DNA sequence: CCAGGGTTTTCCCAGTCACGACC
DNA sequence: GGTCGTGACTGGGAAAACCCTGG
């Protein structure tokens, strides 16, 4: 019936899906490719470990289109890039009218006329444009200036803020404070390229509807980093030689993001300005009002050159680019929407309070220590303390230019007034001393840095400015490792003082050391340990790698029982947020009102009447990575959920509004999977062809063969290291790393066995190197043959969509060098076409079978959308059949004509009303204690798999 | 032991607690039948009474004070195990009269039994009395909260001390919160009034670690938080917060159930009451025990202070004077004197004292009073204007101009918060 | 009487005294058997006992502060009015048991009455107590006062309404002072004082001429003056001076005589006690019935006024104008200026009539947000003395009053 | 007798290194 | 391996407060 088997007897797809997603027949494997492969496998001996059959599964799909996947692939692609391109044609090839006079002076838009001629137009009317956008940030967030550019004409925007000025204004953003940039239902649909055209996305009005109107974007700065972009090194080296190896051409094909230097590389001409003084990043809302000619003339002018950056460049991203599903994605990825309900301000304020809290309880208990530290000065007793003798106790000199009785009320008065002249008097003797005032002398050296001065707006009594990082916060603890004293030097970073030196190596001791260079005579300056080898420095002790520290009694307090690992762990309570607090906080909502709220969402009984439903546009660089993939601040780089880390539920706060709920997955194995499947389409075409490729596919994890497994097995190791191994080794990594992390797991082992061990285990893995030169014999060389083969070739394109690598890591300008980035790009750039494949797929079947349906965020792997609750099976079953159609086109397009059962649908399609990894996981912050059903109220999310989605759905699309 | 031996010392020499040390017994401070508190002590519980009222009541737009009468006149409920006041008047006309009976003086102690009034146990039962009048108040919005600061009288039981049979009245100072809320809100609030406690107990603390907060049930299943404090001996508790339901609210009015019921918005119900009461003398004591170091981890740290917190220590800044004009220089301080009181700061008129004291011994009593700094007049100070400070926590001398002394030390208590 | 029965309901009706018309005896009043003040009158306490306190306290060096229990305990001295402290079980068990005489049962009622605690009818008896450590916390130099702001008890025999012997207790909070001076100069110490608190007391009045001053003295010789303030039903006790002599100290510590006598110059002598006593409620009492003049408005004097400005919400959006006001609420909460949130209230009561009700509550200034005042930065600003709107900065709001607040205490 | 030449001190900002967030 | 923030520290330059010079 529907079960079927490959040459290799792998559960391959059943005979319905197959015919209808294969088309019928093909020209199989021959019989030599079959006895190679087979002789192959048994030489590592991983070969007849028979599995538990999965399933049979049958689904009619809808039609699909073309006579061959690919064909349909590009038919839909058409069909979704056919309006968008067009208008980008319109406005590439269009006559530019001059430059406006002088920029009218009304509240929103004004058009501009061909001799000058000013009109408010109520809304642009034009099928393409592009965007500037300027923020007056010191007066909120709201958008303030905007001048576009489109075939007709310039156009001119400005907001209320500038134009009137009243006493105050609503610090929560409205759908009234933004710029009207709509088509309203002779066309339909339009384009706004633009420079970081995330940022300009954030400041348009309708895009704040859920309902989904109709609109694409395209950043050009996403358009330079997949044409000529620069890897972190790569932008490190360009700006430092700028500034003043080999292959150095790269430096003349490339450049970095900012607009300026995108224009050099692509017009040249006359360096574009800069207006140094820079009111818009601080400034004042009156200045900006004074100064309005001059400002508006550089955001026109940052218009233009995004237009010739624009024009000069699509023709090339094509010409690199030429599969419609690669720029279809790309529009697809930067219409992201998260909606939020008033739950958000009440997240901000428990982060904000129990940081502010932890804050205080370490701040108090460092100053305590502080304080006392103080009263060493008096009788030089900062000489014998072991910790503090090398921080500067040097003080200030002041600069300087009988019987009783009562008495009378008349005598009370002429007291009261002669002691207050008295005193008024002393008052004027200021003619004298410093003008600008001193701080805090008589105080150690080391004491009046920590404390702030008197002139700062917001200062606190105490050495209020200390925090764990500072440089003389441990010796202010007095950390003892081992019972040795710390210390810091700046050519070994930070360690510990052994004395017993009498002028060396120690006579008991064994460590990272001793390094003689740094000299105290007496002692020995070994160096702690880091999770990054001992080529680097330990920065800070008070680090996350030294919790295990804490309890074990290698560490010690010193100047305490109890107080050390408290700190410790309150460090690693408030770290992330430390860092996340500002982009967290600064993010923009536009609380919808209930006026634009869609009438099912009123309708739903969990409407609230008083609550508040608004959302947040992500601003997402749709290609801000060399490998093509997306750039976002903080979204891309928020904590998903712990309950020690403040703030880790900013995800989980993410919530649908009422009557939606979010339907999401999750790819498998992903970079291990593309791996598996280019070597099988390189050796022999055959899935599992490499042992690699089996373990990857048909591993059994629970009991037997499986890759992380099967590495420790042969190394004799534990199953961490060996995943760990196996990971560093896909991405890319040689034998010294393997002897230092073998050396670091287990100190029992020496180097002169060490290496030999780290040696056999990569010549198990990746195999050893015979010259014809490629890798041969080992369990993954055939895709490391293929990866490197892809990379070096003249004009690497992406296996799949050939998506052209980035022309500054050509070989012809890099040669032999930057290998490492170009073969890691190999993997990492068919990954975000799977992922545009993924999302045009989804659009297509969404737009097919009219599901009220949108997008929520592309992490990577991660695909979410928000759809309604009604039909949330619905789109279960269009995300099933959205992998399975990708899946199948990924096989294809190297050539293999079956694709497995295992993988032919989702693990798991995630339905639930607030994004987080798992539907079970309540994710007990520290800032929300209780729990999401109990602060919040939301509910466990449903997750369902393939058979459960089917049976609910039938198996069908329609209603 | 010693380190509180040596702090209960401390608190009686510098006339922080008053009495004897037989009566200074851990059991006695805890019981509430303490021989009393000495001027700093009373000075200290004004200052902690004062950022209670101020956090709780001053920053709430919704909360009201509330005054309960210190007695409750009878008749009152069966069973009551409170003590009776009896007027000695009525008592010196029973015994004064010959023609009474033996059968009189029964039905005359039945009467008074049956016609007495109580000292109040608690501040909860004569808060619920306003209800009506204070709902009235808030234009029957809820939630609304009453607060009252106040001594409640508890007894002590003992078996060494108590000879003939002598049950002690014990007095303790009680802040107490009666928050009215909606039923869909109890834990809500609950749950915020315990954060709310916790934080502010913590804000004031040398060591919060100390502080704890603990959740308990009652026998009837109503929710209910305890915090504590790790004394040198062990947790005492110091609050105490429960979910009373509406039980307390129906039988305080059993009338009629029109007249209680609140607004919730657009809907009226009968509201649920929480309960929030603090121990204000435990906490002053705990407090006190915060502020000295129990030094048991440099060998070589002496000088016993008491770090309190800023805005609770009792006197903030103390005068003297040095060699020079005698008159001069007390026309100085009594000036620097009154400006410096006429800002609400507390200053210790130490330039009255003719004690020739050396300058250590000075600065170790001004500091076992908790004095946050010592201000020093000298010659040089009717010369230019520079006045010397030492801070308490740092020892280290500064000089500062003296019509900037004022603002650095209303700037100083006020940022300490 | 009419006049005082509107009084007595304006205080009723704004929560300045609580309890139903029938339990608001002007007779209870006076006597302590009141059922407990409103809201705004323990604002008004309060800052009764502000003022008193600084005007005491702080401003003199010889003055600390002193605690006493509210209670004594047993043995006590034959005679004592005070309330005898009864556990209610002895009671109950003696009266079920009918085994003893009525011989017996007066033996236990006396053995009892020795024994049973009492509640403090006047904190001088306490003070005496704490005149040994006082004296050393000042070196042993004289003079030095003692005082406690707080609540004693008194009994009530209410011959209108005693049926069964019953007899009420009252409740009455008193601030007093106890200045230990030597012989020498002791009545110049009283005349100061005296002259002292007849200024204090009249400086926050309306009308100062209705408080008055009275000598006395007692059955063994002491000189005394009593201060009075003059009710419209007549004159009432507000304050009492006593020069109380050496008796009590004498009597306190009976052995080592030379243990309490205190340093005056080069000699060592027995101070002299000075009793300063006055009924701080029957003072709010007595300033709320000032403050009555027929527009019916509560004018009491600014640096003691429970409420000191007030905030509204004109006519336009809700949400921008509530967020300005808490704004501005926040500021002055922070600056030490106590304010009405009224600005929550949506009932569209007329502005004379909210005016009406705010200034019946002795309201300083109200202030009102309307659309132009998001429009221009300017609040309208009603003053209570004068019946007149002013629009001022939004922005200087809190420094105009806190300089009102000031120029009124320096005036 | 004060403006400045040169002196010094102090304030600020670009860059550097270590760290911890999603993949 | 790629990607993003941050904070603590630091060196060099710019702005602001001094000495005694002399006509």
């Amino acid at each position: 019936g529907q079960l079927r088997h490959n040459p290799l007897d792998i559960q391959m797809l059943s005979r319905g899906l197959h015919e209808q997603i294969f088309g019928q027949g093909g020209e199989m494997p021959g019989e030599a490719a079959v006895r190679r492969s087979v002789e192959h496998l048994q030489k590592h001996g991983l070969w007849g470990q028979p599995a538990v059959p999965l399933p049979d599964v049958e689904l009619r799909l809808p039609p699909l289109y073309g006579d061959n996947l690919d064909q349909h692939f590009r038919l839909l692609a058409q069909k979704q890039s056919l309006p968008y391109l067009e208008a980008a044609n319109l406005l590439l090839q269009a006559q530019l009218p001059p430059k406006p006079p002088a920029w009218a002076w009304a509240e929103g838009w004004t058009r501009y006329g061909p001799e000058g001629e000013a009109v408010p137009v109520a809304i642009p009317e034009e099928r393409a444009l592009v965007f500037a956008v300027a923020v007056c940030l010191a007066e909120g967030t709201c958008p303030t200036l905007a001048v576009a550019i489109s075939p007709s004409a310039w156009y001119s925007w400005c907001s209320q803020r500038l134009v009137e000025e009243r006493y105050s204004w609503t610090s929560q953003l409205s759908p009234a404070d933004l710029i009207p940039l709509e088509v309203p239902t002779d066309w339909q649909e339009q384009l706004v390229v633009g420079h970081n055209v995330s940022f300009d996305r954030a400041h348009i009005r309708e895009q704040y509807l859920i309902q989904g109107s109709r609109m694409r974007f395209l950043d050009t700065m996403s358009m330079h980093m997949a044409i000529s972009g620069l890897s972190s090194f790569q932008r490190s080296l360009w700006i430092a030689a700028k500034q003043g190896i080999s292959s150095w051409d790269w430096l003349d094909i490339s450049s970095v993001n900012s607009l300026a230097e995108v224009h050099r590389l692509y017009v040249g001409g006359p360096p574009l300005e800069k207006e140094p003084r820079e009111l818009f990043v601080k400034g004042t809302m009156k200045d900006i009002r004074e100064n309005f000619q001059d400002l508006m003339q550089y955001c026109a002018q940052d218009v233009w050159a995004t237009h010739e950056v624009f024009q000069q460049q699509l023709p090339l991203f094509l010409e690199r680019c030429p599969h419609p599903v690669t720029l279809a994605g790309m529009l697809e990825m930067g219409v992201s929407y998260l909606p939020v309900n008033q739950n958000w301000e009440r997240y901000l304020a428990e982060a904000q309070g129990t940081y502010e809290e932890l804050q205080r309880e370490m701040k108090k208990s460092l100053m305590d220590l502080a304080n006392d530290a103080c009263q060493l000065l008096s009788g030089e007793r900062y000489k014998e303390d072991p910790w503090l003798w090398d921080l500067e106790w040097d003080l200030q000199e002041f600069k300087q230019k009988e019987d009783l009785g009562p008495c009378s009320e008349e005598e009370e008065f002429q007291q009261d007034v002669m002691a207050r002249a008295c005193l008024q008097k002393l008052k004027g003797t200021t003619e004298l001393l410093p003008k600008r005032p001193q701080h805090l002398p008589g105080h150690p050296g080391w004491y009046r840095k920590l404390c702030p001065r008197l002139d700062d707006p917001a200062w606190t009594p105490g050495p209020s400015l200390l925090s764990l990082q500072m440089r003389v916060t441990p010796k202010l603890m007095a950390l003892t490792w081992d019972g040795f004293p710390l210390h810091y030097s700046e050519r070994h970073g930070w360690g510990y003082l052994v004395p017993g030196r009498r002028d060396t190596q120690p006579s008991y001791h064994h460590g990272n050391g001793p390094y003689n260079d740094v000299d105290i005579p007496g002692c020995w300056f070994f160096k702690l340990p880091h999770k990054d080898g001992n080529s680097c420095n330990v920065g800070s002790p008070f680090a996350k790698d030294f919790l295990p520290k804490m309890e074990d009694g290698t560490l010690q307090a010193g100047p305490g029982g109890a107080s050390g690992p408290r700190a410790l762990e309150i460090n690693k309570m408030i770290s992330f947020w430390r860092n996340a607090h500002k982009r967290i906080s600064s993010q923009m909502v536009v609380w919808l009102p209930r006026s634009a709220l869609p009438r099912a969402v009123i309708r739903h009984p969990d409407y609230d009447e008083e609550g508040l439903y608004g959302a947040i546009l992500p601003q997402v660089v749709t290609a801000g990575t060399i490998t093509r993939r997306a750039v976002e601040p903080t979204w891309l780089t928020a904590s998903n959920a712990r309950p020690d880390r403040v703030g880790s539920e900013l995800k989980a706060m993410v919530q649908a509004p009422p009557g939606y709920t979010l339907v999401g997955a999750d790819v498998d194995s992903q970079e291990l999977w593309i791996a598996a499947v280019l070597g099988d389409a390189h050796f022999a075409g055959m899935h599992g062809c490499t042992a690699f490729g089996w373990m990857t596919l048909q591993g059994r994890k629970s009991r037997g063969t499986d890759l992380h497994s099967k590495t420790a097995t042969t190394v004799g190791i534990s199953r961490e290291h060996a995943k760990i191994f196996n990971y560093g080794r896909i991405y890319g990594a040689g034998q010294p790393f393997a002897e230092r992390l073998l050396m670091q797991f287990n100190h029992r082992l020496t180097q002169q066995e060490a290496a030999e061990k780290a040696q056999q285990m990569y010549a198990a893995t990746k195999g050893l190197r015979w010259y014809r030169r490629a890798w041969k014999g080992g369990t993954e060389s055939e895709m490391f043959n293929k990866l490197e083969s892809i990379a070096t070739s003249d004009i690497p394109r992406t296996p799949v969509l050939g998506c052209c690598i980035s022309r500054a890591l050509e070989p012809s300008a890099v040669q032999e060098e930057f290998m490492t980035s170009r073969v890691n790009w190999v993997v990492q750039s068919s990954a975000v076409d799977y992922l545009h494949l993924m999302l045009v797929a989804m659009k297509w079947l969404f737009e097919e079978f009219a599901i009220d349906g949108r997008f929520c965020i592309s992490i990577h792997d991660e695909v979410r959308y928000l759809v309604r609750e009604e039909d949330r099976y619905r789109a279960a079953l269009a995300l099933q059949i959205t992998n399975l159609l990708t899946r199948c086109m990924f096989a294809y397009k190297l050539g293999l004509n079956d694709l497995p059962q295992s993988v032919a649908f989702f693990s798991a399609v995630d339905i639930d009303r607030c994004l987080r990894k798992e539907v079970t996981m309540d994710c007990k912050t520290p800032s929300n204690p209780t729990g999401m059903e109990r602060r919040y109220g939301i509910p466990q999310g449903e997750a369902l798999d393939i058979y459960q989605i089917i049976e609910l759905t039938k198996g069908s699309l329609e209603k | 032991g010693e380190g509180s031996e040596a702090l209960l010392e401390i608190c009686q020499r510098r006339h922080f607690l008053s009495g004897s040390k037989q009566q200074l017994s851990r059991d006695s401070l805890l019981s509430g039948c303490h021989p009393g508190f000495g001027p700093l002590g009373v000075e200290l519980r004004k200052n902690l009474a004062a950022e209670w009222w101020t956090s709780v009541v001053v920053f709430r737009e919704q909360v009201f004070p509330v005054d309960a009468l210190h007695h409750k006149p009878g008749p009152l409920l069966p069973g009551d195990s409170a003590f009776r006041l009896v007027s000695a008047e009525t008592l010196r006309e029973i015994l004064q009269d010959k023609e009474l009976s033996k059968e009189q003086l029964v039905a005359f102690l039945e009467n008074v039994l049956k016609t007495s009034g109580k000292l109040r146990e608690n501040l909860l039962h004569g808060a619920l009395e306003h209800y009506v009048n204070c709902l009235d108040l808030v234009n029957k919005r809820l939630p609304y909260g009453l607060a009252q600061i106040g001594v409640c009288f508890h007894p002590v039981f003992d078996t060494k001390q108590i000879r003939n049979g002598v049950k002690s009245i014990g007095e303790k100072t009680e802040a107490s919160l009666v928050w009215f809320t909606p039923p869909r809100t109890s834990n809500q609030w609950l749950d915020f009034w315990l954060r709310h406690r916790l934080q502010w107990w913590r804000k004031f603390a040398m060591s919060p670690s100390n502080f704890s907060s603990s959740d308990c049930q009652d026998e009837e299943g109503r929710k209910g938080n305890k915090l504590y404090y790790n004394f040198p001996w062990g947790k005492e508790l110091i609050e105490t917060l429960w979910n009373l339901g509406d039980h307390e609210l129906l039988h305080m009015y059993p009338g009629n159930v029109s007249k209680l019921h609140g607004r919730d918005g657009r809907k009226n119900v009968v509201p649920c009451v929480l309960s929030v009461n603090g121990d204000l003398d435990r906490g002053m004591l705990a407090y006190l025990y915060d502020s000295f170091q129990l030094t048991e981890r440099k060998k070589n740290l002496h000088r016993k202070v008491l770090k309190l917190h800023p805005c609770l220590a009792p006197i903030k800044v103390a005068l003297d004077v040095g060699r020079g004009p005698t008159l001069e220089l007390r026309q100085v301080c009594q000036g620097l004197f009154n400006e410096l009181l006429e800002n609400g700061i507390s200053v210790w008129p130490g330039y009255l004292e003719t004690m020739q004291s050396s300058l250590e011994q000075l600065y170790s009593k001004y500091d076992e009073m908790s004095i946050l700094f010592t201000v020093l007049v000298t010659e040089t100070t009717l010369e230019n204007g520079l006045i010397h400070l030492r801070s308490r926590d740092t020892t280290m001398k500064e000089m500062m101009h003296i019509s900037k002394l004022k603002d650095f030390l209303i700037k100083y208590i006020s940022s300490a918060k």
